[PDB]
């Protein structure tokens, strides 16, 4: 058939190939009535021309260097390989899309340096007495999972300029604790202590030798400090080869971008580092507080995952904090810090659990799509994360790579990279939208009409409008007019009143906001959805009047989006499994479910009702709908067989099942804040005993037997 | 627009100083105009830093400006036991400069006071002043609301109470055309913020040399809010003034806080007694949302509009999920003292970190075009990060999102180009406003001279059809007669204090579709295809217009026919002389095109007279408030007479109508093309139905209209559609006027669950039990006078099976019970129960208004009483609750349609282990004395028989 190559074409390689994703070039001469060279590669075939010389390139996606992935890691972390494959090569040909597929591995134990940065508050005083013997426990408990580990240690106060500093009186310069009569130390912005080291002793010695400062503003400037902490690499000495974790413990609000006007400072922030051998940040007086986006685009860069440890009283705002900095993961704080070990372990747990995919150097040009596989065969569109991991297990992803006409540059550069991890795989694209036989060139031969005119694979161009097969039609010449040779279907205007009937076809006119080509001049730019001055909706490209979308969108007026990564909920399940997703937004098609992810519901049924499998299979290892393997498949909850029913649990309810032996089990769930779904179950449920028929009627037999046999033996003395 | 980046007027002063942090407009009593800056870092004669104000009169070229003198000495006073003690050390004077008639004020907030009294003392903290000067009369004068003689331990045993030590008071100075000063400190009632209203003419008769603490009698000051969201708010950050409530006696005020609610950003409308009259809310925490307010009629129709910003606001892009680039958002005043509502527009900004909305300057009707225009500066925004000026002409719909013009900062880097703007004031006298731009970074102010606007009006007149046949003319130089006809080209230029001589280019270009030897009509006098001239538009305010004389050639010289000829006028300014800088800018209709052709298939008279008909049809009817309403419009177009020529569908659709998509329903390849423009106030369609079309041609086009939310359309909506053409005779057909009716509907759903779903009782207080009764608004539109009943088994008493322990409403409703619940404080076969049979408790709950999307949620917690629970324990046990809702009327000013009623039912039922009910051994018996029947006939039988 026409198809597209054919039709809407037809002037040289470059467009012939341009036109639509695949098409095929005739090189060969052949006979030119049949309009070849522009068609799909069966239709050439069909009409042979295969000397070898066919030009029909195909995009690849050959692979340079790919390694294993480590089974564990121990030593020699410079090839830990976790990532494959390192670095690939891609040739995609203009208007094309090719994709590739990548796996995600945490290889076992693998090296762990931790800063923690602690504020100094007065409220914090107590807490300083928690942390004299933490060094020991935390080694001993972090050598389970991880057998090299590194601590720093940090101490921070707030901004030391006014109004945050008791200037008055001269005294309370060195002692402004003097009201309360107690020992303080000058407030200083940042003071880093103790290097990132091996030594728990170091840590357990330096613990106990500071003190605390006193402020008066209740917000306290943390920001600085984390950034120049993740700056000033060297002075603290991070390693490219081991897990950052830095845990910032406070009991404050924080302190954001452009609030030193109270102070007087008004230089925006700056991420260079600033700290010198004194250790002490010397522009905490002349430097603005940081702006999140730069902060986050630093944690990004330098691969540092953020714990933060607070009160209950800010734990909301450090949760909605939270949710913006990708790779950050939250926690609950005493007063005493007593749970500190355990809050720091948790956290390790929790992040190691999440996986994301950050893309960096990546030009406008060309767009991705990203599909998640989590563990088994299910496979997630238009999702680039999986949650519910743990240790040693390996997700996939699978990434495609569209790009829009043909950039001026033939080599660009990008890098997929997972957070908090080194290794990250590199891509790099090459631009091919020339076609081979141009090589030759031959800008004048005789076949152009006695060498008055350029040759190019079998189409000789000529001239500013000479345009004839055989270079012979020219541009004022072919004065008389032929018929059936301009328009299709005679018996409407020529070339739809757009253009001039020359040379035997259609020449397009008014080059003015955009480039007119077509066989006949039905195809235009300028010519796209708009609704205040954007083209095409400004995400796709409108070809021939249709606004196409590029990668990562669909519709008509490419507006709808198709990744679903805005409407992930937390529990693994799309929308919270409640409702769908549609261009990046939650329907419920649940009634009375609503929210962001259809979640926020008061009425819906208690989790018991659709739990029921779960225990089941937990309890007797049996029950209903077995085959489909639904025990573990959606019920993440622990299941505990414990006799105490009498946990205080806050957001804990009782239930009941019921089962087929007519007895019922009354078990609790208790959803903790932190989402450790955890039923109680009581095993061996007590069944009432209901058995007692049996025996009486067994002794009723047995009597009338009896009586049988006593009527027997009358009857044989009788 | 018409600002002209080129010929601008640089300011500087001593380097280091931060000069043009702050800038304003001064005006003296004979008109003068000068330029206020305020340098917050100039030496002092103590080689210290303090501050400085400088009055730059209007320079063309700049330069150097003198410097007002203030006191820059540290005042120390005794009044017996106490000492008061003022240091301006790094004061910051003139961080805030604002000018009024003649009288100049510059704060200081960082000025420190101390008070004194032999050990105990209210510590040093910078309360701030400002500087009020008059240099018409040489007067000076302080103000300080924030001055006191309360020792810190006052405040200490009376926690903070009124702590006024930290106002830093002067941030942000207002004043109102009243001339009362009104000043900012967002550190007020340690850190929560204030606002200081003084008059100046009370200031200045007010004030003592020597005095440094004193009590103003007309001073008021915002009371203190206890409440936690406030905390930390610094609410103050900038202040304005505009009107909101309509009535002049009062001048509302609106104070931004971007720290308010917990780092979320926020805008307060009060009025004159310090009372909150509306908030608006931020959309992200940390967006600082608030930073700078303004107020300005941008739309035009006579009520205030609101303008706030904020840079830390983060968007979302393909490369990276999070960009910090601010926002900027638009309100609009509605009618009546309706509360605002949502943000009117939204403004975005490009580069990364730009920080754009941080200052937005109004400017008036910088074009003259009857709408005022605003500028947004980025601080760090375009390409190079140096800063820029985005400007925003206003609209009847409001801004236009594209920027109309961008202005760069040609300061280096670290200039902080933008930080703070000022204008709307004739500074240069030529009737169009002007722009200021102060750059601390840079130490420097850039002025920019706006430049005349002309309207520029182009009509084109030719024959419509043309006759080959008719030769009337000749050609010049011989006697060749010749088809010929006349050309009018009118240009008219207008304007406000335009030059009086003006000169402009007309192109006039026939057949430029054509090539240049392949045109086939020229003109009769040059021979040509193609003519320029020069009009002398300079005091000519009635329009031009001229006439010319083209001819068509010879048949015999080209052979098209049915290809229109086309013929285009282009208007330009001259080419630029020397020197450049022209002196105004032409904007408008500056290129027209029309097409004609020759008489062709018009029948023997040689003049077509076609005859079109037209029908339409609406789907879609009824239409809903607040909804995403659809109107699906089919028009069929059918031609009687001979073709027409330039055949158009024109329709006219309501204000909150738009178009989205058209289809053509005949053929199948014919691509309808149809765009969307506003004419005067409605966004008129209009689609290229086709050029000439042959004999007996209908067409049908069917489009999609989408209808925004309307509330003051009426009871129905009008539409209008029409056909239109450029033949001479039946230019147009008959209208077409379709009336879609308007009908308000809403629906609210009512749900109710029981929770724990399966409850067993093992055999004082007994288990819990939550009933949760839940309304929702889901339909989009609005409803009133909301009412609920929920009825209940039992009376609240100890006989009662169930205790109603308590009930908590929440969203409003207010709801009460018959008869009470929980008497007591309380320091803590199934079976049908329901109201009708057992004793009835019944709650009712009303809701005045229910605004769409709001949900009211009631629940009851009680228990199963325990005396009751173990009488008759063999019993099944399962109560019912019945919740009936409806509503009593709608706030529109559509009548139909009453709705929404609503029913509900939930049912608990109660569980027991293995009841104690009697198992049916009746059965059994049965069965064993039918076995023993059986048995003693067959014995009878067998043995009597033997
Ligand atoms: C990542 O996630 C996205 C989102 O889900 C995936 O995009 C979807 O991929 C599906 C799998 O290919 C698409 O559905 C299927 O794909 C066909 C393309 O392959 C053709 O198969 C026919 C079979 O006879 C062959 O002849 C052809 O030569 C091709 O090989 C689609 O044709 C088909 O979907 C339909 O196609 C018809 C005709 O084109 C359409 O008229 C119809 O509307 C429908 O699209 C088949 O069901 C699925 O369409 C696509 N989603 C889209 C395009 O929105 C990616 O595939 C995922 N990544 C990877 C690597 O799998
Ligand atoms: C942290 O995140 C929470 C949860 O996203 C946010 O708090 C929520 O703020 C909205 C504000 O629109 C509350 O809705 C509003 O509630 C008021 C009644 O208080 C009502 O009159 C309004 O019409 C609106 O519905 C919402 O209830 C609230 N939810 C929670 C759980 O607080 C907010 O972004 C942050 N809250 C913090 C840090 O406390
Ligand atoms: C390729 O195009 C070129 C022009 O770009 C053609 O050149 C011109 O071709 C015409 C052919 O009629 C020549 O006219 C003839 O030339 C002879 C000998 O010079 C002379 O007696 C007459 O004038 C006769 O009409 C013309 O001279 C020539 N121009 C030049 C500068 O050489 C060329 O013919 C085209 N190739 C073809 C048609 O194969
Ligand atoms: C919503 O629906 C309910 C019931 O469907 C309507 O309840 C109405 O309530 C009024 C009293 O407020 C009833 O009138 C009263 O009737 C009693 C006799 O039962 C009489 O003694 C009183 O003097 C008074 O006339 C009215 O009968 C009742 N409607 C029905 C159908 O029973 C309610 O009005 C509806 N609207 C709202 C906003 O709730
Ligand atoms: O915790 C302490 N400071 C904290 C900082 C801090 C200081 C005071 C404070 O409240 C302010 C409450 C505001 C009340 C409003 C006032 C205006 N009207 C409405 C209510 C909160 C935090 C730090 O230094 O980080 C601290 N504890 C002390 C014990 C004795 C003496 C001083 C002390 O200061
Ligand atoms: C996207 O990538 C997948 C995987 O590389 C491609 O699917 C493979 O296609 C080849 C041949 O077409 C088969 O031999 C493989 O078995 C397929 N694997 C899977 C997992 O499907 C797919 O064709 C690619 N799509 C595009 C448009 O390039
Ligand atoms: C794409 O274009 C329109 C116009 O921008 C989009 O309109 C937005 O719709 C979403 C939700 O539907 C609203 O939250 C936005 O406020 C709308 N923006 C504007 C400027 O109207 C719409 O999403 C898409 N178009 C269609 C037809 O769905
Ligand atoms: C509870 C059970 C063990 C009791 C069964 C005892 C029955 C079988 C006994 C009780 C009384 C007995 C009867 C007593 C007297 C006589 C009269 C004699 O001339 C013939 C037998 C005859 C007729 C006996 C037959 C057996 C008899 C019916
Ligand atoms: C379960 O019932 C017991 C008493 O039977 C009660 O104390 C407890 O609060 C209930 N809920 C949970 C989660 O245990
Ligand atoms: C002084 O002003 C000049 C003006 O160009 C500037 O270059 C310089 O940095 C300023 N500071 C000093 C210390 O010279
Ligand atoms: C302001 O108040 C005065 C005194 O009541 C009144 O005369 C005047 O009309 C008011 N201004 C208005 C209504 O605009
Ligand atoms: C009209 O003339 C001006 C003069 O320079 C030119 O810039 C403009 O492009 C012309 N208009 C068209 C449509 O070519
Ligand atoms: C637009 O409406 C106004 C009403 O004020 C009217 O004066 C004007 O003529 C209308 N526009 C046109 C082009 O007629
Ligand atoms: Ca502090
Ligand atoms: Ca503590
Ligand atoms: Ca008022
Ligand atoms: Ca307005
Ligand atoms: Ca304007
Ligand atoms: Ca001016
Ligand atoms: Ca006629
Ligand atoms: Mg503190």
């Amino acid at each position: 058939g026409p198809n597209i190559c054919t039709t809407r074409g037809v002037s040289s390689c470059q467009q012939c190939l341009a036109v639509s994703p695949m098409c095929a070039w005739c090189s060969d001469e052949a006979l030119p009535l049949g309009s070849p060279r522009c068609d799909l590669k069966e239709n050439l075939l069909k009409d042979n021309c295969a000397p070898e010389s066919i030009e029909f390139p195909v995009s690849e996606a050959r692979v340079l260097e790919d390694r294993p992935l480590s089974d564990k890691g121990s030593g020699d972390s410079s090839q830990v390989t976790q990532v494959s494959p390192q670095r690939i090569a891609l040739r995609l040909r203009p208007d094309d899309s090719k994709n590739f597929s990548i796996q995600v591995r945490q290889v076992e134990d693998y090296p762990v340096d931790i800063y923690y940065l602690m504020d100094l508050s007065y409220s914090m005083k107590d807490d300083l007495w928690s942390i004299q013997n933490l060094g020991t426990k935390l080694a001993t408990q972090m050598r389970k999972l991880t057998s090299n580990l590194r601590i720093g240690f940090g101490a921070f106060v707030d901004k030391p300029v006014s109004p945050y500093m008791y200037i008055s009186p001269p005294e309370a310069l060195e002692n402004p604790c003097y009201d309360m009569k107690t020992t303080c130390l000058p407030m200083f912005g940042y003071k880093h202590v103790l290097t990132l080291t091996d030594q728990v002793t170091r840590f357990n010695e330096e613990v106990k030798k500071q003190s605390v400062s006193r402020n008066r503003d209740a917000p306290e400037g943390g920001f600085d400090a984390i950034m120049q902490a993740t700056v000033c690499d060297e002075k603290i000495g991070w390693r490219n080869d081991a897990s950052h974790l830095l845990v910032f413990t406070t009991d404050a609000k924080t302190h954001i971008a452009l609030d030193g006007r109270l102070a007087g400072i008004v230089q925006p922030n700056d991420g260079q580092c600033h700290v010198g051998s004194d250790n002490h940040y010397s522009a905490s007086t002349t430097m603005d507080y940081p702006s999140l986006g730069l902060m986050t685009e630093k944690l990004s860069q330098k691969n540092i995952n953020l714990i933060f440890a607070v009160t209950e009283n800010v734990v909301n705002l450090y949760q909605n904090y939270s949710e913006l900095i990708p790779g950050t993961t939250v926690g609950v704080l005493s007063m005493d810090s007593s749970n500190v070990l355990q809050l720091i372990v948790d956290a390790y747990g929790k992040i190691r659990s999440k996986v994301e995919l950050e893309v960096r150097d990546l030009p406008e040009e060309l767009s991705l799509s990203f599909n998640a596989t989590c563990l088994n065969n299910e496979v997630i569109p238009g999702l680039k994360s999986c949650m519910g991991l743990k240790i040693g297990d390996t997700v996939s992803f699978s990434i495609e790579a569209k790009v829009r006409g043909c950039p001026q540059e033939k080599e660009k550069s990008f890098t997929i990279k997972p957070v908090g991890f080194k290794d990250s795989l590199i891509v790099q694209v090459t631009f091919d939208c020339d076609c081979a036989c141009q090589a030759q060139a031959e800008p004048n031969s005789h076949r152009c009409n006695n060498g008055n005119g350029t040759f190019e694979c079998g189409v000789c161009r000529c001239g500013p409008g000479w345009l004839g097969s055989q270079c012979e039609c020219s541009e004022e010449d072919y004065r008389p007019s032929q018929q059936d040779e301009c328009s299709p279907r005679e018996g409407q205007p020529v070339c739809s009143q757009r253009g001039e009937c020359l040379c035997g076809q259609c020449v397009c006119h008014s080059s003015d906001f955009g480039k007119i080509t077509g066989k006949y001049c039905e195809c235009d730019d300028f010519s796209c959805v708009r609704y205040k001055g954007e083209m095409c909706s400004g995400h796709g490209q409108c070809s021939c009047g249709d606004c196409l979308c590029d990668s990562d969108w669909t519709g008509y007026y490419c507006n709808c989006t198709t990744r679903t990564d805005t409407c992930m909920s937390s529990n693994g399940l799309l929308c919270s499994g409640r409702g769908k997703c549609e261009c990046g937004s939650c329907v419920c098609i649940q009634p009375g479910s609503y929210g962001d992810t259809c979640e926020k519901c008061p009425t819906c049924p208690d989790a018991c009702t659709f739990k029921k499998e779960c225990v089941e299979c937990k309890k007797f290892d049996r029950g209903a709908l077995h085959d489909e393997n639904t025990c573990n498949r959606y019920c993440r909850d622990e299941i505990e067989s414990v006799k105490e029913l009498k946990d205080t649990g806050k957001d804990a309810v009782n239930c009941t099942y019921k089962n087929e032996d007519d007895c019922v089990v009354r078990f609790q769930y208790y959803e903790d804040s932190s989402g450790k779904s955890i039923l109680y179950v009581v095993e061996e449920p007590e069944c009432p005993k209901g058995p007692d028929i049996l025996v009486v009627l067994l002794s009723v037999m047995g009597a009338i037997l009896l009586i049988g046999l006593a009527a027997l033996l009358i009857w044989k003395l009788l | 627009l018409n600002l002209d980046p080129v010929q601008l007027t640089f300011y500087a002063g001593p380097n280091g100083s931060q000069f043009g942090f702050s800038l304003d407009f001064h005006k003296d009593s004979h008109g003068r105009v000068a330029i206020v800056v305020g340098a917050p870092r100039t030496l002092g004669p103590s080689q210290e830093e303090t501050g400085g104000v400088f009055l730059c009169p209007w320079r063309a070229e700049g330069g150097q400006c003198p410097s007002l003198l203030f006191d820059l000495r540290d005042e120390t006073r005794n009044v017996g036991s106490q000492t008061l003690q003022t240091f301006k050390a790094r004061q910051g004077l003139g961080a805030s400069v604002v000018s009024w008639s003649d009288v100049i004020v510059a704060c200081a907030p960082w000025q420190h006071w101390n008070v004194l009294e032999k050990t105990e003392e209210a510590e040093k903290t910078p309360v701030g002043s400002c500087f009020l000067a008059q240099p018409e009369s040489g007067r000076r004068a302080e103000y300080s609301p924030c001055r006191g003689n309360t020792l810190s331990r006052i405040y200490v045993e009376n926690d903070f109470s009124w702590d006024k030590r930290y106002c830093e008071a002067g941030f942000s100075s207002v004043v109102t055309q009243a001339g009362e000063l009104v000043l900012g400190a967002p550190g007020g009632y340690y850190f929560l913020g204030l606002l200081a209203q003084a008059p100046v003419a009370d200031i200045f008769s007010s004030y003592r040399p020597g005095i440094l603490l004193w009590h103003v009698s007309s001073q008021s000051l915002s009371f203190d809010s206890s409440n936690p969201e406030y905390f930390d708010g610094y609410w103050g950050y900038s202040v304005a003034v505009g009107e909101f409530d309509g009535d002049l006696n009062t001048t509302e005020y609106v104070v931004g806080a971007p720290t308010w609610s917990w780092t979320l950003g926020a805008v307060e409308i009060l009025d004159s007694y310090y009372q909150r009259l509306h908030r608006l809310r931020g959309e992200q925490m940390a967006s600082y949302f608030g930073h700078s307010v303004a107020v300005t009629d941008v739309n035009g129709d006579g009520r205030h509009d609101l303008l706030v910003g904020a840079p830390l606001y983060m968007e979302s892009r393909a490369d990276r999920k999070l960009a910090e680039v601010g926002r900027v958002y638009l309100f609009l005043q509605p009618r009546g003292p309706h509360a605002l509502g949502a943000p009117s527009l939204l403004l975005t900004g490009t580069q990364l970190y730009g920080r754009f909305g941080s200052a937005i300057a109004p400017l008036g009707d910088l074009d003259r075009d009857g709408y005022n225009d605003i500028a947004v500066a980025a601080p760090y925004g375009g390409p190079s990060g140096r800063g820029q000026v985005l400007v925003f002409l206003g609209q009847s719909e409001g801004l236009r999102s594209r920027p109309s013009q961008v202005l760069d900062s040609p300061f280096p880097t670290g200039s902080a180009f933008g930080f703070s703007l000022r204008g709307a004031v004739d500074i240069d006298d030529n009737g169009y406003p002007d722009l200021i731009v102060g750059a601390y970074g840079a130490n420097q102010v850039a002025v920019y001279r706006a430049q005349p606007v002309v309207k520029a009006s182009v009509q084109l007149l030719v024959q419509d059809s043309l006759n080959p046949a008719v030769k009337s003319c000749v050609l010049p130089q011989t006697k060749t007669p010749v088809s010929c006809f006349n050309i009018q080209m009118c240009v008219g230029a207008t304007g406000h204090n335009i030059p009086q001589k003006l000169s402009l280019n007309a192109e006039l270009q026939l057949d430029r579709q054509k090539p240049r030897q392949g045109r086939r009509v020229l003109l009769l006098g040059s021979q040509q295809a193609g003519t320029t001239l020069n009009l002398d538009l300079g005091g000519k305010h009635s329009p031009i217009c001229h006439t010319t004389m083209a001819f068509l050639r010879d048949e015999a010289d080209f052979r098209d026919k049915l290809s229109p000829i086309v013929l285009s006028l282009n208007v330009s300014l001259p080419p630029t002389e020397a020197g450049m800088a022209p002196a105004v800018v032409l904007h408008g209709d500056t290129h027209v095109q029309e097409q004609t052709r020759i008489v062709l298939d018009c029948g023997e008279d040689d003049v077509c007279v076609p005859q079109l008909q037209l029908t339409a049809s609406v789907t879609g009817s009824p239409l809903l408030v607040g909804a995403d309403n659809v109107l699906e419009l089919q028009m069929d177009a059918a031609n009687e007479g001979e073709g027409a020529y330039e055949a158009e569908l024109a329709v006219h659709l309501p204000q909150g109508a738009h178009y989205m998509r058209a289809l053509s329903n005949v053929e199948g390849f014919e691509r309808l093309i149809c765009n969307q423009k506003k004419e005067n106030e409605t966004r008129v369609v209009l689609c290229e139905l086709g050029n000439p079309m042959k004999k007996n041609a209908q067409i049908g086009i069917a489009m999609l209209v989408s209808v925004g939310n309307l509330e003051e359309a009426g009871e129905s909506v009008s539409f209008q559609l029409q056909i239109r053409s450029k033949n001479s005779q039946n230019p147009n057909s008959k209208i077409v006027l379709l009336d879609v009716p308007v009908r308000a509907e809403a629906q609210v759903e009512l749900r109710g669950n029981s929770f724990p779903a399966s409850l067993v009782v093992a055999a004082s207080w007994g288990p819990k039990v939550e009933h949760t009764y839940e309304l929702h608004n889901n339909g989009p539109g609005t409803v009133n006078g909301l009412h609920l009943s929920i009825h209940l088994p039992g009376q609240s008493q100890p006989s009662d099976l169930l205790y109603i322990l308590d009930i908590q409403p929440q969203g409003g409703l207010q709801c009460f019970p018959q008869p009470p619940v929980n008497p007591l404080k309380v320091d803590w076969d199934p079976v049908l129960v329901s109201c009708d049979s057992a004793p009835c408790t019944v709650v009712q709950c009303d809701l005045q208004e229910m605004a769409r999307g709001q949900r009211a949620m009631v629940t009851v917690l009680a228990f199963l009483w325990l005396p009751s629970l173990y009488q008759r324990p063999l019993d099944q046990f399962v109560l019912q609750s019945h919740a009936w809702f409806n509503v009593s009327s709608l706030p529109y000013a559509v009548p139909p349609l009453s709705l929404p009623r609503g029913e509900a039912q939930v049912w608990t039922q109660l569980l027991r282990a293995l009841e104690e009910r009697a198992i049916p051994i009746w059965w059994v018996l049965v069965g064993v004395l039918g076995g023993l029947l059986l048995l003693t006939i067959l014995v009878l039988a067998m043995w009597k028989v033997g």
